[PDB]
């Protein structure tokens, strides 16, 4: 029936259902055709195809976490040892209740986080998530001042995707450097930071320049921000700062090249360690350093 | 060679008890083998497997007590529960248990012997001992006091 | 809701309500005692029968209190307390009536699964422990503080109107074999008077007491062996609100010094609430007490502020009755003690 | 009942938390003790080899032995007098070397059996059901503990790496060993060393014997062996209620210079080895040896010179003072793999919360 398949069928779709979301609406669908019933014929297909969906990523991780919580709440089911039949439906049904409390959270967020920032702030905005947009436009819609500063991220130039999106809006900005980043932090209130991943520890999983973004701010003494949707969490551990799952280079060094073909290679995603962060926001209230673990614990109960 | 079951088919069935050798654990629940249904593989989940932390219970260590759920007559796949099988059972499944792991030790002097395969052995032996009589180790009882 | 049914029944509501607004009381730890008189008087009073009209009534009663004084936070807290063990014990009586409950610890993860009597009696005593936790604290604090501080170092304290740290300190001069010398950091346009009430107080108890004047803070600032807050109210994030002037500053000069900084403080003192904004939460000052004379206050717009702010990044152990905690772990202490629902009353 | 008070050296002017002093040679004592309590006692007090985790183990299998050996009188009951007698065995422990905070978890573990089993059942039944209950909860707590540490560490080091260590840890050791014969990676592996004992010598020596590729160094010089190094493993002792570091010696210095130079501080530890006391500095409780490790000049542990120090009480202020247990500061180390897997030391306290 195919995971990967139905996961590229969304091109022009995105927004609001997130990636995440949508593998794993992915996965239930092909949970409820094959029988839920046997646990032995079908949660190793289920393993088996999460395998395969690995395989086939280039770079991406939230995938593997929100395979896990969805694990999760599949043994969650039958702990009650009810009847092997409505304990299914309510699984089967929990596919699209999940899709659901993704705008339920999006809901949540954007009336809780408009709070931090204040009469008058001059933003820098790093790393595009769906969640702190969420918070600048629903903050707009709050009828509140805020300057914004557009970062140059180099991924598939985001910078300038990100810079016409706060166009449509109704919100002052300019083009800020990545070089040049170190030479606006004392014109700038805040530094805001959407993530693709929080770590085990309490660091974060994020673009092609974050943990510099981190640094600086520690430096500037200018408070630094985790904004997120509550399933990217995964049970990794990045022990130094440059390690990381990958399925392209770690630093690649290329022999004398006259064509000039053999270039671009450098680390695409990096991490920031937990003193960096100020301050984290998601729907799961309002909590930031060791609260990540505790979660990551009381999930996984080990 | 250490192959072939201890009963007469191949694939449990629902309500009859087993007794599981752990070799695997976290995340699904353990892929292993039985000692008392054959050495195939039949996986149980963690949620089964708990009842009543638990960084120190099982961990592929001994022998358990399980149930046999749902059975797939077709390539093999078996799901076992644990907390399903109630105080005075559980001694009948040790019993039983015992009785299969004397059968297994019978039945492999015989293999070592004459050089010939243990299943083909171990099925000339259950006919009349495992299906008639009730089980083999009675049989063998009643075999050694008068043939 | 509104006071129109709470009039004739319960007076206590606006004269609390009176209390806060003028400033007539004063002192977090006597805010919480009044709001707890205020619930024994209004569940012993009260008839209500019904469970879920009662708690919600409870929720509006404590909304409209924290929005007549935003200060008081130790009154938002006692009524939250209370509200979460309320909500305990109802959902142990609803397993009740209904007819595993116990999967392995005490998590959150409320996104996940699904779901006459003695209650007000429980209500009552809920009440009688949270007094009585309230009335003992010290000897909380004590058992975990005192082990930490060494002979002849030198202790730097901003903040001297908490009564909470100064009778630690007295129980640790109490000891013959510890021995300390305080540094006293004046906080001139509010804490001035409190302070020198606090170096009498050690002299009182013969303590090695030196008066520091709030410019001088720097030129100590090699020679001082630890920092001690005297908070108000602590919070989600790990920082605190002090009780008024001179400590921002105090941290800061700590942290470029590497000089360790501690805090004493109560769980009813704890809030669940987060600060996003200093901006809001922080109360500012009287300019009259700075500079005399009105035609030049024309021209002279002086600043001043009451309650100072700490951020996270500078204190590193919240010594309470229960135990010593760092602020990357002091949320779940909140947790423990308030639910997540009672937060936006 | 022993020997108390009257201490070689200075009572010193700085300094001065706990004791500096006890019994090395046999003389005035109880004639009731178990001689394998006084074995231990006396090999704690001059061990080369122990560094809180096998100290428990030796501990456990001591109080296995008293257990098998013990045998109920016909007047007093079982809980009537082991109790006191254990007590005595702790007091004896004391008086020879301060106690792991994984002691301590065992003794009270050990307290809770006693309560639990009520003076009712037969004699030979109740010691057989004991020690076979004591050998189970040694196997998960630490054997297979460990093992899941193995494990755990294995993903987390990469393909052929550099590893600088420390101590005379029992999991390392271990870990290391792991590495060169079943995994069978370039590991170079770099060990530090102190004064007051060689126990990175002895670790290298054990290493060598692997047949691993060991440099071996001291702390006046490290600003050259520097600059090479990735990941720095750590002997844990115990992690505080904070998530301070209270390790051996020369650990802390290590700690500094890994964060500084970018590749970070990794630390193995049990769940056993955590505890509820909390401090900030290295004053606050202190492991004190006395100065008659540091007579000797160079080398090796015993050689005896006729060289320049030799004098301590005479001498007009000329303290000599070593520690053994000091703290790393919080921030700068970064996994912690025990029991439960991972977790960074930010977080520290939710294993004693989970139990």
């Amino acid at each position: 029936f195919n995971i990967t398949e139905t996961y590229l069928r969304f091109l022009e779709e995105d927004t609001e259902m997130t990636m995440p979301i949508a593998a794993i609406e992915a996965l239930v669908t092909l949970l409820r055709i094959k029988t839920p019933e046997t646990a032995a014929e079908m949660i190793n297909t289920i393993k088996s195809s999460t395998e395969e969906l690995i395989k086939s990523i280039p770079n991406s991780v939230s995938l593997r976490a929100g395979c896990d919580i969805f694990m999760r709440f599949v043994l969650r089911n039958l702990h009650l040892y009810g009847d092997w039949e409505n304990c299914k439906q309510h699984l089967i049904e929990n596919g699209q209740l999940f899709v659901s409390r993704a705008k339920k959270s999006r809901n949540k967020i954007a009336e809780i986080g408009v709070d931090f920032i204040a009469d008058d702030d001059i933003i820098l905005v790093h790393g595009y998530s769906r969640a702190v947009f969420s918070l600048l436009n629903h903050a707009a819609n709050k009828f509140i001042r805020f300057r914004c500063v557009v970062t140059e991220s180099r991924p598939s130039k985001q910078g300038n995707q990100l810079y016409t999106l706060l166009e449509q809006k109704g919100i002052p900005v300019t083009l800020i450097v990545d070089s040049a980043v170190g030479a606006v932090i004392d014109k700038v209130d805040k530094v805001f930071v959407g993530a693709e991943g929080v770590a085990e520890s309490g660091g974060i999983i994020n673009l092609v320049g974050t943990y510099s973004v981190g640094v600086l701010a520690h430096n500037a003494r200018k408070p630094f921000y985790v904004v997120t949707e509550s399933h990217k969490f995964v049970r990794m551990f990045p022990l130094s700062s440059d390690d990381l799952p990958m399925a392209g280079p770690p630093l690649d060094f290329t022999r004398r090249t006259d064509d000039l073909e053999d270039a671009l290679r450098g680390p695409t995603i990096d991490y920031t360690a937990q003193e960096y962060i100020t301050a984290l926001i998601t729907d799961l209230g309002v909590l930031t350093p060791s609260a990540v673990s505790e979660e990551l614990i009381k999930m996984w109960y080990d | 060679t250490s192959h072939c079951r201890f009963y007469e088919n191949k694939y449990p069935e629902i309500d009859d008890i087993v007794m599981v050798n752990v070799q695997q654990i976290a995340e699904m629940g353990a892929y292993v083998k039985l000692l008392e249904y054959d050495n195939i593989e039949g996986m149980i989940l963690l949620s089964e497997l708990s009842r009543r932390s638990i960084q120190k219970l099982i961990r592929v260590g001994k022998n358990d007590v399980a149930v046999v759920l749902r059975v797939d007559k077709e390539k093999g796949y078996i799901d076992l529960s644990k907390r399903r099988v109630s105080s005075e059972d559980i001694i009948k499944c040790e019993e039983k248990y015992q009785k299969s792991k004397t059968v297994h030790s019978i039945l492999r002097y015989c293999a070592e012997k004459f050089q010939i395969p243990l299943e083909e052995l171990y099925k000339t032996i259950a006919w009349p001992l495992s299906r008639k009589f009730g089980h083999a180790y009675e049989a063998f009882k009643l075999s050694i006091i008068d043939e | 809701h509104p006071n129109a049914a709470t009039s004739d029944v319960n007076v206590t509501i606006d004269t609390f309500v009176a209390k806060l607004k003028r400033r007539q009381v004063q002192g977090s730890y006597a805010i919480a005692l009044e709001t707890l008189q205020l619930l024994m008087r209004f569940i012993s009073a009260a008839r209500w029968n019904h469970v879920n009209d009662l708690i919600e009534q409870i929720r509006d009663l404590g909304n409209s209190l924290e929005k007549a004084h935003p200060t008081a936070f130790s009154c938002g807290n006692v009524i939250r307390r209370i509200l979460a063990v309320l909500r305990d014990e109802v959902e142990e009586d609803t397993m009740s009536t209904t007819v595993v409950a116990e999967p392995l610890i005490s998590s959150m993860f409320n996104l996940l699964q699904k779901p006459k009597t003695d209650y007000r009696q429980v209500a009552i005593q809920g009440i009688k422990d949270l007094i009585d936790e309230i009335k003992n604290i010290d000897e909380g604090i004590q058992q975990i503080a005192i082990d930490l501080i060494h002979d002849h170092e030198i202790l730097l304290t901003p903040t001297p109107d908490s009564k909470t740290v100064l009778k630690f300190l007295i129980t640790a001069r109490e000891r013959s074999n510890r021995t300390f010398t305080v540094l006293v950091t004046e906080g001139f346009p509010n804490n001035t008077k409190n302070a020198h009430e606090f170096a009498k107080k050690l002299a009182q108890h013969n303590i090695e007491t030196l008066v520091v004047p709030d410019s001088a803070v720097f030129a100590l600032m090699s020679r001082v062996g630890k920092v001690i807050i005297g908070t108000k109210a602590v919070f989600v994030n790990g920082g605190t609100i002090s009780s008024n002037s001179g400590v921002s500053s105090v941290c800061e000069c700590a942290r470029e010094f590497r000089t360790p900084v501690f805090a004493v403080a109560g769980l009813y003192k704890l809030s669940p609430l987060y600060p996003f904004d200093v901006e809001k939460f922080v109360e500012f000052g009287g300019s009259q007490r700075i500079l005399p004379r009105m035609d030049p206050r024309k021209r002279l717009d002086t600043v001043n502020q009451i309650t100072d702010y700490v951020p996270p990044e500078n204190i590193d152990i919240y010594i309470t009755n229960v135990g010593g905690f760092n602020p990357s772990f002091i949320y779940r202490i909140a947790w423990d003690n308030y639910k997540q629902i009672d937060v936006h009353l | 009942p022993g020997i108390s008070s009257v201490i070689p050296t200075v009572l010193e002017q700085s300094f001065d938390n706990s004791s500096l002093i006890s019994v090395k040679e046999l003389l005035l004592n109880k004639d009731l003790i178990h001689p394998s309590i006084l074995l231990l006692t006396s090999h704690l007090a001059h061990y080369k080899i122990v560094g809180s985790i096998p100290r428990c183990i030796a501990m456990l299998e001591v109080f296995q032995i008293v257990i098998k050996d013990y045998q109920t009188p016909k007047g007093t009951t079982l809980s009537r007098n082991l109790t006191s007698y254990l007590s005595h065995q702790i007091d004896l422990l004391k008086k020879a070397r301060p106690l792991s905070v994984t002691m301590g978890n065992a003794i009270r573990w050990l307290k809770q059996e006693i309560s639990l089993i009520d003076p009712s059942t037969p004699d030979k039944a109740a010691k057989k059901d004991l020690c076979e209950k004591i050998g189970q909860f040694a196997k998960e707590k630490i054997e297979l503990a460990d093992q899941l540490i193995i494990d755990n560490a294995s993903t987390q080091i990469e393909e052929s790496t550099t590893i600088v260590t420390y101590g005379s840890s029992k999991v390392l050791t271990e870990l290391l060993l792991h590495n060169a014969i079943s995994l069978k990676k370039n590991i170079k592996v770099i060990v530090v060393d102190s004064r007051p004992l060689f126990e990175g010598r002895k670790m290298a020596e054990t290493l060598r014997n692997a047949g691993v590729n060991v440099m071996y160094a001291l702390i006046t010089s490290l600003d050259t062996i520097f600059n090479d190094v990735d990941y720095v493993f750590l002997g844990a002792h115990s992690i505080l209620s904070n998530g301070f570091l209270y390790s051996r010696a020369g650990t802390a210095m290590l700690a500094m210079s890994a964060k500084r130079r970018n590749i970070p501080v990794l630390v193995c530890c049990e769940s056993l080895k955590f505890s509820q006391r909390v401090q900030l500095d290295s004053v606050t409780f202190n492991e004190l040896a006395d100065p008659n490790d540091l007579v000797n000049i160079d080398y090796e542990n015993p050689v005896e010179r006729r060289g320049n120090k030799g004098a301590l009480l005479n001498q007009f202020i000329k303290e000599r003072k070593f520690e053994k247990k000091k703290l790393a500061m919080e921030n700068k180390p970064k996994g912690n793999k025990i029991g439960g897997k991972k977790g960074s030391e930010g977080e520290s306290k939710d294993a004693s919360n989970e139990e």
